[PDB]
């Protein structure tokens, strides 16, 4: 099927581009709700939990803002009492009566300061010539609930420290620690720096055995009793900063709540109105036409019609730039000229590339027909992705039924590469059974590939351009092609569809549009196909073609002009071509 | 860079 321009456009219409957006800003969690409700079953719970999703979501910042909202009972006074002149424990009492507790020390009705005082119990007896209580925290009110962020999980950021007046030290130089300041409240800590720092096993010890122990140096130490710890704690991490952790059964003991954002969100009117609202709250001046834009881009950076990206980090930062080329104003011409010099910023490696085809240095063509090849489409494996058109070719000689992948041979294709050859393999010698086994050898080839390449993607580049070989029937270069196959001969969906057809517009530009060129896809990826405003342009004035097909032969009918049956179709010429080989193989 | 299909 061809693909229209309507078939195709998926922006969003602009009404009133110019006009001021004024939106409320939309709750924590906005669009993430499996993730909010694991959150209120942790603090309904008083769980642990963890926050992951993919970077630049914006996970930190939901999660202070949810924190902001809660209430719980003021938290008591937080400090360290002597038991000894070698032993320090961890005490609470009720908020505000430390103190009193002090001045009454201070010189020289507390139920839950026991030991403290019994203990402090002989100068007098001995002339004896380090003793008064060491408050670490107190506070007001607990609304909002403490809430400490420590990005940096070393030990002495955790745990606290001790400091040294000279070589002595006693209760009163001992400094608080993140989880001395989370007391009644929230620690959030990041995985990937309790792993780096090496704290994972000291994190644990403190919250399965309430040991928290203030750093010291390798004179003599105080000894620092264990004590029940109160607090909630919530790490942050992506999918794969957990999995270290994950292989520790102690990590799901203790980490019971899992609180997962999705990295896309429905693209509905009211995620679109959400995202205004949050752009508003940070500080945009926001149009129409920019929330339109911006939005649409989210839907394109998702790669889905129907969703749109949730990292409203990276939604924020093309808005800052955006912000900047429209002089303080978000507008649609800002944002699509900040989503053009990012490309810009990235071109070099395209403009080489370009370059060299244009000068005969990469042989590509564009335009006729040629037997045995066929332009695949390829993806650049560093950021931003660019998608490129590689030339494919297949010769086919009489021979005992072999398919050589040359790439996959000279160790350049991966595993999923040479997964799809063999799969091609199994759909050719099934298909065409008449001779027994197939009477050819038929060998594949990028040809101008230097690089490692992998991927599925390619099968129906490879079976058509085999089956032309076989049948010696020209292909249309102008066309690109680009498709998994499975062993039935029908085509499956491929990724970065969008960067694939954009690659290979790009040089049919370069080179002069000739008004016939295109891209036969997946029909499978339509609900991908998030094309950019030049080519969908180029297709609306019959300048580019899309075509989306379900099996390998309706690309190759496309490709060769003509179809399968009707005979004289290219089944029968195929067919031809193997009784030409067989009877050079075997007469 | 290696390349995808």
């Amino acid at each position: 099927m061809r693909l229209s321009y309507e078939a195709l456009e998926w922006r969003t219409p602009i009404e009133n581009s110019t006009e001021p957006v004024s939106l409320p800003p939309p709750p924590p969690f906005f669009g993430q709700e499996r993730a909010r409700e694991a959150l209120e079953l942790a603090i309904r719970g008083g769980f642990h939990a963890y926050l992951v999703g993919p970077p630049s979501l914006g996970k930190h910042e939901a999660l202070l803002a949810y924190l902001s909202t809660q209430s719980v009972e003021t938290p008591p006074d937080l400090l360290y009492v002597p038991l000894s002149e070698r032993k320090v424990a961890v005490l609470t009492l009720p908020s505000g009566q430390e103190i009193h507790l002090a001045e009454a020390v201070e010189g020289l009705r507390f139920p839950q300061a026991r030991a403290y005082l019994e203990a402090l119990r002989r100068y007098a007896e001995t002339g004896e010539p380090q003793w008064r209580p060491n408050l670490l925290t107190s506070s007001s009110s607990g609304t909002p609930p403490p809430i400490v962020y420590e990005p940096y999980a070393t030990a002495p950021r955790l745990f606290g420290r001790l400091d040294y007046l000279v070589w002595s030290t006693n209760v009163s130089l001992i400094r608080p620690g993140a989880v001395h300041r989370a007391q009644g409240g929230y620690l959030i800590l990041d995985a990937l720096s309790l792993k780096r720092e090496g704290t994972w096993e000291a994190f644990k010890r403190a919250l399965r055995n309430g040991q928290v122990e203030p750093v010291t140096e390798p004179p003599a130490g105080l000894e620092v009793e264990p004590f029940p710890i109160q607090m909630q704690v919530i790490l942050v991490g992506t999918p794969e900063a957990f999995e270290g952790l994950e292989e520790d059964p102690a990590f799901s003991e203790l980490f019971r709540i899992r609180a997962e954002f999705s990295p896309t969100l429905p693209a509905s009117p009211e995620n679109c109105t959400a995202l205004g609202g949050w752009l508003l709250a940070q500080g945009f001046q926001l149009t129409q036409g920019g929330l339109t834009r911006l939005y649409d881009e989210a839907r394109r950076m998702a790669e889905q019609r129907d969703r749109m990206d949730a990292r409203l980090v990276e939604i924020r930062a093309l808005a800052e730039e955006a912000a900047v080329l429209g002089g303080g104003l978000l507008t649609a011409e800002s944002v699509e000229q900040a989503i053009a010099a990012r490309e810009h910023r990235s071109f070099l490696s395209e403009e080489e590339f370009l370059r060299a085809v244009q000068e005969g240095v990469i042989r590509l063509r564009t335009t006729g027909r040629a037997v045995g090849e066929v332009n695949s489409l390829v993806v650049v494996e560093a950021a931003p992705y660019w998608g490129r058109p590689a030339r494919l070719t297949a010769r086919a000689a009489p021979g005992r039924d072999h398919l050589i992948s040359i790439d996959r041979e000279a160790g350049l294709g991966g595993q999923i590469f040479h997964k799809a050859v063999l799969t091609l393999a199994g759909y050719l010698r099934s298909r065409y059974i008449e001779h027994g086994s197939l009477p050819v050898t038929i060998s594949l080839a990028f040809e101008q590939n230097y690089v490692s390449i992998e991927g599925d993607a390619a099968g129906l580049a490879e079976l058509v351009a085999a089956l032309s070989a076989i049948g010696n029937l020209p292909l249309r270069q102008d066309l690109a092609v680009t498709g998994a196959v499975d062993q039935t001969g029908k085509v499956l969906a491929v990724g970065a569809i969008n960067a694939k057809v954009e690659g290979f517009f790009r040089v049919c530009k370069a080179l002069g549009l000739s008004g016939t060129q295109g891209v036969i896809l997946p029909e499978a990826n339509l609900a991908n196909l998030t094309l950019r405003a030049e080519v969908l342009e180029a297709v609306r004035a019959g300048q580019f073609h899309i075509y989306a097909v379900e099996t390998a032969e309706q690309a190759l009918e496309i490709l060769a002009g003509a179809r399968m049956e009707g005979f004289r179709g290219l089944q029968e010429k195929i067919r031809a071509g193997l009784e030409a080989f067989a009877r050079l193989e075997e007469g | 860079a290696p390349e995808a299909v």
